[PDB]
């Protein structure tokens, strides 16, 4: 099947400046009928249910700011922060929706040092 | 028969499902069905290929009702010799892989009878619009 | 009514910058000429000589010709065009052995030099028995000396077997037409004052270009296209010394090119079927080839030129010109092929000037080549037979291509050295005008109907 | 790969004239134009000159012309022409002439321009 | 000829701050080039067409500016990334900006 | 909007007309859009090239409403976020040229609702013939 | 005590060119418009009889 590799596996840095995380997918899932790319970007916080971050591959949900960019299309995609919230630091999820069966990223656990 | 979903649904997805639910994606299959120092001979007689059994089709249709409606009905109809069961036991339960093999024997008599039909339409059509 | 419901309409005129293969084609009296005696007559289609075109209203496109597509494929298709008129020939395999080379019959000069060495060798006969004795005449730039007695060889015995030029084929420039299939079109610039980059005013869509007669010189770009009213320098970057400046300038000099050497073309026998054309007797006079331009219309298109650039390097600035810096025989020395003869003509006569900011003809000697290294291959040379008679030739220079030096340490003059370089710089300048678009119909636009179920 | 693989350094006596080589592999040598640099200790770096190896053509820095002269050695091989060796005879030495040069290419994308150097030789140290 | 001029000349900075470098062309119009020369070291290419990266170069250089104003600026200043730097248009060259650590 | 006139009217003569004027000649595009030892199979390949793009343009019309009308209207609305601008400055203002530019963004937004409007006026039209 | 090489009755042999190299390079096998390629998932299968995935 579709195997969702995330590359790091934690990230624990300060507070108020930016990161970035990268999920590599084993398939281009780069739809070319609707020139549109297939990510869900999640956010899970401890003992809760997610929440949406980046649809389409790169476009923000509703209720989130703008201090998220999903960007990248083809095979290899970025969800780039530009300002790290207390709020924020919980895990984050990358998803492909292309085809069934559908498969999680492995979930790069960021916290603050 | 469509709702609100985010996934692909892509060509040949619905291969499996049961044919009153792969009819809600047709053009897909229609889409992907065209576009895609010696090996080029091989590549353009496979593009003409393509182009010809595309050509072959379309004219299949535009010599019957439909040229460009890609859900067409006509005025034949259906011999309950061919298939003998009920409607509701088709569009709920089989796919279009099964329902091929069920009337693929009597395929060729019912194209025959789409043209007669078409062709006793079309001089219908004229000689109606004749005696105006 | 405020509601606008969106139509496509199919057939709409807009296009796309694009990049396609255009096909050749010949004039119908190009295409009159039959059994390959040129290049590939009958592999192009005949069209009509100035190809149909009609001119567009209210309209501007950004031309590029130093980004364009179509010289690179009009590059690589006379190079491969080049090489499939070759297949045919003789390969001259058994034509690589000792020369026995002594001196032409001649007065000599211990001072100067013969350009003409007269060479025994073995030669196979038809039979695979008996070999022969036989002689030619060769120049000094075709054999060099293997190391009493005096034996030369070929200079491309290490390298290649050289296949020799058929006589048949005649290598004379007729005139290309680059059409476009179908869904594309050309666009070509009717502006006067284009330097051949940013908005042109004035288009016009063609389908098929004009008149290209490809010629082979690496300076002093023969039988082109004159420009319109005056001399227009065009150059990708100025500033930059490593791009050529391509002149065209508007009335051509007209330079006249001989070798007055009557010779004797001999046939030698090689095997069954396999003819090697030699060189026999040089019946009269051993004379120099040479050229000659008008010394006062090249003073006159030299004080166009000097007047023409000026309006980028400001008025007080003293232009001059010198000859090439070095190099091989072909970037140094300006090439051209006056009938089936590869000249190489000397121009320290022409580009010998300074210009200060306030019924002679030159001659101009040139040497001759038999086997020469077209476009600088790995394994492919060709060797060129002799022709008979006097041969000259008249013909137009249209333009030049010259090169900045690298002006440092407070440059109160310009100096600019002529060279060849890239047969490229000699493709632009007849496809400067044109580019390729892809037409896309099917827009969309909104208007005030919804459609009657 | 990509190098340009220059000779050792050198002492000459003042009046000489230098050669220096410098061996291109791992790319087709007769495409990409070959220039000369050098770098002089409390003056920075001076622009020596260019060749385009296909035939040699040649460019040279106007202070230094009647000094300088390149010339090229290409591949004539069908098995293997992706070397070439490019050379350098700077005449007219003088103590001035100390100094660190340099074979350079051009970088090989679509928007690296002529002068715009990826690739860098080791450089020869002369001393006059 | 286009006279460069860089303005910093010898800047003296600390370990994790960022590093401004100004070069200043005598004629507008054209591009910028940046290469980076450390001790005892090949030069390398860092930026060329005043904005874009080299291949193998990080991306904290950032090429900015036009007409004559050449920035080009480091952040988070590596013990790596303390060499000298040069400007370079068609031929000519700027006298070297030295990045000194305090 | 059409007059007497002798000049030809050729194709792309009306590119630099404004997009109300170039509607009166969309034909001569449509026309000249079709028919235009080794050499051939270059020639060959760019005219399979040719009607391969004619076809897909055809299939892109023919899965809408429009298959040879070759001016069509259909049933989604003109978003007016798409060129917020008024219908009197683009009929007799701008161009077919100037007008790619400014939709290009929103292209392939449009085209999926074009589908989407004639897959369900097919599924209106079949259940509309259904209940009778 | 002369030799001579194997195959000089049969054919001329044709030197492999130095400048070429044996790698194996991955080859995609791609399907022209109007076909389609299947792929087996299935664990347990044999390459022969019905597949399920
Ligand atoms: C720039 O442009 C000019 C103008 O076209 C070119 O000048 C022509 O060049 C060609 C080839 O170099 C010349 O063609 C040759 O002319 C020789 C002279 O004969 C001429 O005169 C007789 C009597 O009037 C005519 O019958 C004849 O057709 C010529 O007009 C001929 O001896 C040659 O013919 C021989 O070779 C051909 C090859 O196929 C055979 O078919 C013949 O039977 C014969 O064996 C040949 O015809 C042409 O004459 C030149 N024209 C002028 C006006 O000078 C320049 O060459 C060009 N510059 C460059 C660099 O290409
Ligand atoms: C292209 O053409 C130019 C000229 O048309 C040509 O330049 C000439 O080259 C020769 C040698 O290649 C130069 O050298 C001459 O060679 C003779 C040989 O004996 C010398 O004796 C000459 O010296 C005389 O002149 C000196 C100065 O007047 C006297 O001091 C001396 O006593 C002799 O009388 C002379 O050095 C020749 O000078 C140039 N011509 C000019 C005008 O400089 C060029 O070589 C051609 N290109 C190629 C590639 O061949
Ligand atoms: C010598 O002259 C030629 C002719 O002008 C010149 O070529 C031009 O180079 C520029 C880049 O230097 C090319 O790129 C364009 O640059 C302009 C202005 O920046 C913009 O329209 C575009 O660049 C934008 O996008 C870039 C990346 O997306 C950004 O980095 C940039 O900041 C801009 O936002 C556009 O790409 C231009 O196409 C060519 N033009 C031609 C006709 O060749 C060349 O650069 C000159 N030589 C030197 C050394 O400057
Ligand atoms: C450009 O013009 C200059 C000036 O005429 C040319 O320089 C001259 O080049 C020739 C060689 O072609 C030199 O001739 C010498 O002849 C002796 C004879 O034995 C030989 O031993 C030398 O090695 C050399 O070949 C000549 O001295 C020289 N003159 C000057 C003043 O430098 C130059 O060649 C021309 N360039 C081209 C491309 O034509
Ligand atoms: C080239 O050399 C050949 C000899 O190899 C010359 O041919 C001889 O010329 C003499 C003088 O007339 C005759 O007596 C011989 O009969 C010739 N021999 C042959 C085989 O032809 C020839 O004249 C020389 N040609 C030139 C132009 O120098
Ligand atoms: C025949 O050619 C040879 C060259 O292979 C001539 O030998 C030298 O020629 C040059 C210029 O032609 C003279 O400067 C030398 O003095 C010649 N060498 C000798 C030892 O004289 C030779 O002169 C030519 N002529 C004859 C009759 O042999
Ligand atoms: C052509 O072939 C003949 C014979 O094969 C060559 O003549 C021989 O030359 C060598 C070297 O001088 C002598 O030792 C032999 O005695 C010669 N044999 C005969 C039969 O004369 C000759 O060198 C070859 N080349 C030319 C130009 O004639
Ligand atoms: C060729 O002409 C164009 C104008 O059509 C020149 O391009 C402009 O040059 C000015 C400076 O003189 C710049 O400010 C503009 O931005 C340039 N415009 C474009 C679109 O490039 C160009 O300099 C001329 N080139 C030569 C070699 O003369
Ligand atoms: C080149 O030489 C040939 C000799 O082979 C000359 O042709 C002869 O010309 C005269 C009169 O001009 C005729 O009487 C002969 O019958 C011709 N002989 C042959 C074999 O053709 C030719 O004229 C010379 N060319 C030049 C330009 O002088
Ligand atoms: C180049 O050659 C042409 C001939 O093709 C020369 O033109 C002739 O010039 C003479 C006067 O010198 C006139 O009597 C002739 O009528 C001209 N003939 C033609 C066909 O024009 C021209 O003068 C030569 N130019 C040079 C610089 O040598
Ligand atoms: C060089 O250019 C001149 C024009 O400057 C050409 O001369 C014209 O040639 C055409 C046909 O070839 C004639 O209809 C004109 O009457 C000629 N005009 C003049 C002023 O002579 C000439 O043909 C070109 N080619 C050569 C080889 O001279
Ligand atoms: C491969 O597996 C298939 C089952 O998918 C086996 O095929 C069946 O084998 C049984 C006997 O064991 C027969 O009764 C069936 O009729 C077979 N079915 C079909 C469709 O062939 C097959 O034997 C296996 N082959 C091997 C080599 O293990
Ligand atoms: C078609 O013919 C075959 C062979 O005679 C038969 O088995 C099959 O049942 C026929 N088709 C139908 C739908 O009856
Ligand atoms: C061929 O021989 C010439 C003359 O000795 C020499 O200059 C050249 O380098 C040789 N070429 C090869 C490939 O050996
Ligand atoms: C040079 O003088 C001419 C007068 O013919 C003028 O048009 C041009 O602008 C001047 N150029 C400069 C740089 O002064
Ligand atoms: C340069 O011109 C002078 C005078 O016009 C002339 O004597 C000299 O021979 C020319 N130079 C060359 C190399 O021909
Ligand atoms: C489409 O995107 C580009 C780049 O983000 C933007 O500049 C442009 O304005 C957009 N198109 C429209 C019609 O707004
Ligand atoms: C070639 O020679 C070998 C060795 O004698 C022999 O085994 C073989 O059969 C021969 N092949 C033919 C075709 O004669």
């Amino acid at each position: 099947d579709i195997v969702m590799t995330q590359s790091p596996d934690s990230l624990a840095v300060s507070l108020g400046e930016r990161v970035t995380l990268n999920c590599k997918s084993s398939q281009s899932l780069l739809a070319s009928s609707n020139n549109k790319n297939y990510l869900a970007w999640y956010y899970q916080k401890p003992g809760q249910a997610p929440k949406l971050l980046i649809y389409w591959a790169s476009t923000r949900e509703s209720g989130v700011p703008n201090r998220f960019s999903g960007s990248g299309s083809g095979s290899d995609f970025t969800l780039t922060i530009s300002g790290l919230q207390a709020e924020d630091v919980a895990v984050y999820y990358c998803q492909q929706y292309y085809t069934t069966p559908l498969t999680f990223g492995g979930g790069t656990k960021v916290e603050i040092k | 028969a469509v709702g609100i979903g985010a996934v692909f649904l892509g060509f040949l997805g619905a291969a499996g499902s049961t044919m009153g639910a792969a009819s809600m994606t047709l053009t897909v299959q229609a889409r992907n069905l065209l576009s895609g120092t010696v090996w080029g001979i091989k590549q353009l007689q496979a593009r003409v290929l393509a182009v010809e059994r595309y050509l072959r089709d379309q004219q299949l249709l535009g010599i019957w009702g439909c040229s460009g409606k890609l859900i067409c009905c006509t005025n034949v109809p259906w011999n309950s010799s061919w298939s003998n069961r009920n409607l509701s036991e088709i569009w709920d339960n089989m796919t279009w892989l099964q329902w091929d093999k069920e009337i693929s024997n009597y395929t060729q008599i019912i194209y025959g009878l789409l043209e007669e039909s078409q062709n006793q339409q079309e001089k219908n059509e004229q000689d109606l619009l004749a005696l105006d | 009514a405020e509601n606008l419901w969106v139509t496509v309409y199919y057939g709409v005129p807009v296009w796309k910058d694009a990049e396609t293969t255009l096909f050749c084609a010949s004039d119908a009296k190009a295409y009159e000429t039959e059994k390959h005696n040129v290049w590939a007559t009958h592999a192009c289609v005949p069209t009509d000589p100035n190809p149909q075109e009609i001119h567009l209203e209210n309209v501007t496109e950004e031309f590029n010709m130093w980004k364009n597509n179509m010289v690179e494929q009009m590059h690589t298709d006379i190079i491969s065009l080049w090489d499939q008129s070759l297949k045919p020939c003789v390969k001259l395999t058994p034509l690589c052995v000792t020369l026995q080379c002594t001196n032409v019959t001649n007065n000599i000069t211990d001072d100067m030099r013969g350009e003409l060495k007269n060479c025994s060798f073995n030669m196979t006969t038809e039979l695979r028995d008996k070999k022969q004795k036989v002689y030619s005449l060769f120049y000094r730039l075709d054999v060099v000396q293997i190391n009493s007695n005096k034996e030369y060889r070929l200079i491309n015995c290490n390298t290649s077997a050289c296949t020799q030029a058929c006589p048949k084929v005649s290598f004379e420039p007729i005139p290309i037409h680059y059409c476009a299939p179908a869904g594309f079109a050309i666009l070509k610039c009717k502006d006067k004052k284009f330097n051949g980059t940013g908005p042109c005013p004035s288009v016009s869509t063609v389908q098929c270009t004009h008149g290209i007669k490809p010629v082979v010189s690496t300076q002093l770009l023969l039988n082109g296209s004159l420009a319109e009213e005056e001399v227009m320098i065009r150059s990708e970057n100025i500033t930059n010394n490593a791009k050529n400046i391509l002149v065209q300038f508007n009335t051509p000099v007209q330079i006249n090119c001989t070798r007055p050497n009557n010779n004797t073309r001999k046939s030698i026998r090689i095997g069954p079927g396999q003819a090697f054309y030699a060189t026999g007797d040089i019946i009269g006079d051993i004379r120099q080839a040479h050229c000659n331009v008008s010394k006062a219309t090249w003073n006159e298109t030299l004080g166009k030129v000097v007047k023409q650039l000026r309006k980028h390097f400001g008025n007080n600035t003293i232009i001059r010109f010198a000859n090439s810096s070095g190099g091989d025989l072909e970037v140094t020395t300006h090439s051209f092929n006056c009938g089936g003869e590869f000249f190489y003509c000397n121009t320290s006569g022409l580009f010998n000037s300074t210009w200060i900011s306030n019924n002679d003809s030159i001659t101009l000697p040139c040497r001759i080549k038999q086997i020469i290294n077209m476009w600088q291959r790995i394994g492919q040379c060709m060797y060129a037979p002799p022709i008979q008679g006097v041969i000259r030739c008249v013909s137009n220079i249209t333009g030049l291509i010259l090169t900045r030096d690298g002006g440092s340490t407070n440059s109160t003059t310009e100096t600019f050295r002529p060279g060849g370089g890239d047969m490229r710089d000699n493709w632009r300048s007849e496809l400067y005008k044109y580019k390729v678009v892809k037409i896309e119909p099917l827009g969309v636009a909104p208007t005030r109907c919804k459609r009657r179920v | 790969q990509v190098q340009l693989v220059q000779s050792g350094a050198v002492i000459k006596t003042p009046g000489s004239s230098v050669k220096i080589s410098c061996r291109a592999s791992g790319y087709n040598f007769r495409d990409y134009s070959i220039h000369w640099v050098r770098l002089i200790p409390d003056k920075g770096f001076e622009w020596i000159g260019w060749i385009k190896p296909l035939w040699g053509a040649v460019s040279y820095a106007r202070q230094l012309q009647g000094r300088v002269s390149m010339t090229r050695q290409l591949s004539q091989d069908p098995d293997d022409p992706d070397w070439g060796v490019a050379y350098m005879e700077f005449s007219g030495l003088t103590p001035a002439d100390t100094a660190e040069y340099f074979c350079v290419r051009r970088g090989s994308c679509d928007y690296c321009g002529d002068f715009p150097w990826q690739y860098w030789g080791q450089g020869t140290v002369v001393v006059v | 000829e286009i006279v460069l001029t860089q303005s910093p000349g010898i800047l003296s900075l600390s370990p994790g701050e960022t590093a401004t470098l100004f070069c200043k062309a005598s004629q507008g119009g054209n591009a910028m080039t940046w290469y980076q020369k450390r001790r005892g070291q090949v030069p390398r290419l860092l930026i060329y067409d005043t904005s874009r990266r080299a291949s193998g170069v990080p991306d904290r250089f950032v090429g900015s500016g036009s007409g004559t104003d050449f920035f080009l600026t480091i952040n988070k200043l590596d013990r790596e990334d303390f060499a000298v730097y040069y400007c370079q248009q068609f031929e000519f060259f700027g006298l070297g900006s030295e990045l000194e650590v305090h």
